[PDB]
């Protein structure tokens, strides 16, 4: 029930690395995972991996394990159930194959079997 | 588990387990003040036991009843309550209808022992 | 594209009618040992979680959308086609400690 | 219904319905007097709960037992009691034998859990 | 029978009968002292009722449970306990493990209403 604003549209060239932000608000940032998804021109959507703002635990697909730098800050509490945090996204070996729109997605629940499911999406950032 | 109120910021499904931990620790200027707080402690406690009694829950920690969940109280699913909201989040959302459901539990208990009394007439 | 989870390619419908979208793959990603999530996804924009855990709807999802999962495929039905349904729908297979294995996509046209 | 003690002059059959209304409202010179009445209120209340407990009625509002109605207490029919006399009329007529029936309910409860204890031995 | 504490030097099998006798009589310098003892009397009593409640024994005088008798507490037979030792002899021998069994009864009651809650889900 909050916003997940991201960075702008930064376009570099292959071999480099790009940093993408994801500033949260309106919800307890520590209670829900932060997923990272992308839709490239060449495939469809592809799940990259989620990170736990509380457990500090990461799980990412083997297709993006040795490329992605994924971190979070620590929420700045606003009220008892509101906070403001940030998740960051980087990649190693960059090409024009990874060109596409990228968003972050907050988890669905806090317990059960669909805890991390990307429910609340960001806005999208266009890569190289 | 976690201790007294240990799962206050936890999901309602996790906090609902092992509720006997917040059930144990519920019960001259210094002397009068201390005796004042001792009498009040038994009054607030017996009010909850008085309520559990006239609901058929006298002795229960989890107590199912007959009153159906009116969606006017909350149109949320069971999964988006017990696996998401905390016990302090939930009853702020129900705070208004809390006095309405106390009346519903009492009539469903007086219309249960009254149907039970006719049952044992045979 | 290399999605192991194939969908219903494309399908059409008309206002007031109901559609159905398939979503099946090999035994490595489907289905009796994996949950199925359904996403409404306009072209390269803000997605929307329609249905998770086979048949469960997200908060506020219209009662039109339904879910079903047999032992080899999962189905997404769009009852009572309203005009604002022209988009592409993706499925995803997942457990509790895994990730979304997305689908190939299915464009739905409501022209009528 | 009628409120607190609303059916005091009504028949025992009408007053016996919705008994949760007289069950709710049962629980320095000004300060000592007020605290004196607060402690007494919990004592008189727990005495009734103590009695309901050692009768098997702990939690009941209407509680059937095993003790048969001895006609020496009252040779009146059920119809000329519950549809005629009021609750205040009745217990003046039973006032003498009231202490005799309190003893009968207690032995019928200690000779019920003792027969229950042998029941669960198998 | 024998009165209040009448079977204190009797066998545990004889004293276990008619326990409602020690269950009844359980509940300014003179004034403050007297009110001090009145409040303490209700506190000590409700602690025992609080314990009986979170054990499923709320209302019971003899209450069987699920916790098996660990022979580490006492390797004595039933016959050499209930027909020989007195109630004051017994609990001196169990005095150490008494706090261990209070914890066992509480988890066997929270893991009984929780299995009961899933039972009524169907
Ligand atoms: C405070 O609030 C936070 C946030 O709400 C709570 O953290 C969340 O707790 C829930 C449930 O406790 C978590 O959901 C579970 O997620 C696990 C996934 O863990 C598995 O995979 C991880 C990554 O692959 C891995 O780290 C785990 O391995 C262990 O090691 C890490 C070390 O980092 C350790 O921290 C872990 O605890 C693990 O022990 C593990 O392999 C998932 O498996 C769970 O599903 C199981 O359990 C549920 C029932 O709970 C059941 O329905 C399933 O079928 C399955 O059996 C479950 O989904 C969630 O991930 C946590 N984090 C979030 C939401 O960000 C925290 O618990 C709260 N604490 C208190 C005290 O209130
Ligand atoms: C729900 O509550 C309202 C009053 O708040 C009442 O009018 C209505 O009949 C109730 N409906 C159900 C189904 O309980
Ligand atoms: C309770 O009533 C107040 C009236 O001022 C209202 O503002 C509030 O929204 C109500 N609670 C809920 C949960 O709707
Ligand atoms: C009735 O009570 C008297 C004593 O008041 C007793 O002697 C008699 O046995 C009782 N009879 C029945 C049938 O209970
Ligand atoms: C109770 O005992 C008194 C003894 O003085 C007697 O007068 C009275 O009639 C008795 N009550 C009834 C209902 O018989
Ligand atoms: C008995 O209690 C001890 C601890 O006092 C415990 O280690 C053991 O497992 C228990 N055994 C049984 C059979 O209950
Ligand atoms: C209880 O513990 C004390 C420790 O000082 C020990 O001496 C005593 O024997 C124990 N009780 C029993 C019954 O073994």
């Amino acid at each position: 029930q909050g916003q997940l604003v991201q960075s702008g549209a930064t376009t570099t060239k292959p071999g480099s690395s790009v940093k993408i932000s994801c500033k949260t608000s309106g919800y307890r940032f520590n209670f829900y995972h932060i997923n990272w998804i992308r839709q490239t021109a060449g495939r469809g959507p592809e799940w990259m991996g989620w990170i736990s703002p509380y457990s500090g635990d990461k799980n990412l697909a083997p297709a993006f394990q040795d490329r992605v730098i994924m971190t979070t800050d620590t929420e700045v509490p606003v009220t008892s159930f509101t906070s403001t945090g940030a998740a960051y996204m980087e990649i190693r070996n960059l090409t024009s194959d990874d060109t596409g729109t990228y968003f972050c997605a907050k988890g669905l629940l806090r317990d059960g079997s669909s805890t991390w499911l990307p429910y609340l999406w960001g806005q999208g950032t266009l890569l190289t | 588990i976690l201790g007294f109120l240990g799962a206050a910021g936890s999901t309602m499904g996790a906090a609902s387990m092992a509720l006997t931990v917040q059930a144990r620790l519920l019960l001259t200027v210094w002397g009068i003040k201390q005796l004042q707080a001792r009498v009040l402690a038994v009054e607030r406690y017996l009010r909850d036991q008085q309520l559990l009694g006239i609901w058929g829950c006298s002795g229960k920690i989890i107590c199912c009843t007959n009153v159906p969940w009116n969606d006017s109280w909350s149109n949320k699913t069971i999964n988006e309550i017990w696996d998401n909201m905390t016990w302090m989040q939930w009853e702020k959302e129900i705070d208004n209808y809390t006095q309405h459901i106390y009346t519903l539990l009492e009539v469903s208990q007086i219309q249960q022992e009254k149907n039970e009394q006719e049952l044992l007439e045979l | 594209s290399q999605s192991v989870l194939t969908q219903s390619a494309s399908v059409s419908g008309s206002l007031g009618q109901s559609v159905t979208i398939s979503c099946t793959g090999p035994n490595s990603v489907c289905c009796s040992h994996k949950s199925i999530s359904w996403y409404q996804w306009p072209p390269g924009r803000a997605p929307t979680l329609i249905i998770y855990e086979d048949n469960e709807r997200a908060p506020g999802i219209s009662p039109r959308f339904s879910g079903y999962k047999s032992y080899w495929s999962a189905y997404l039905t769009i009852s009572d086609l309203r005009p604002e349904d022209e988009t592409t729908y993706y499925c995803c297979s997942y457990t509790h400690n895994s990730g979304c294995v997305f689908g190939t996509g299915t464009k739905v046209s409501v022209l009528g």
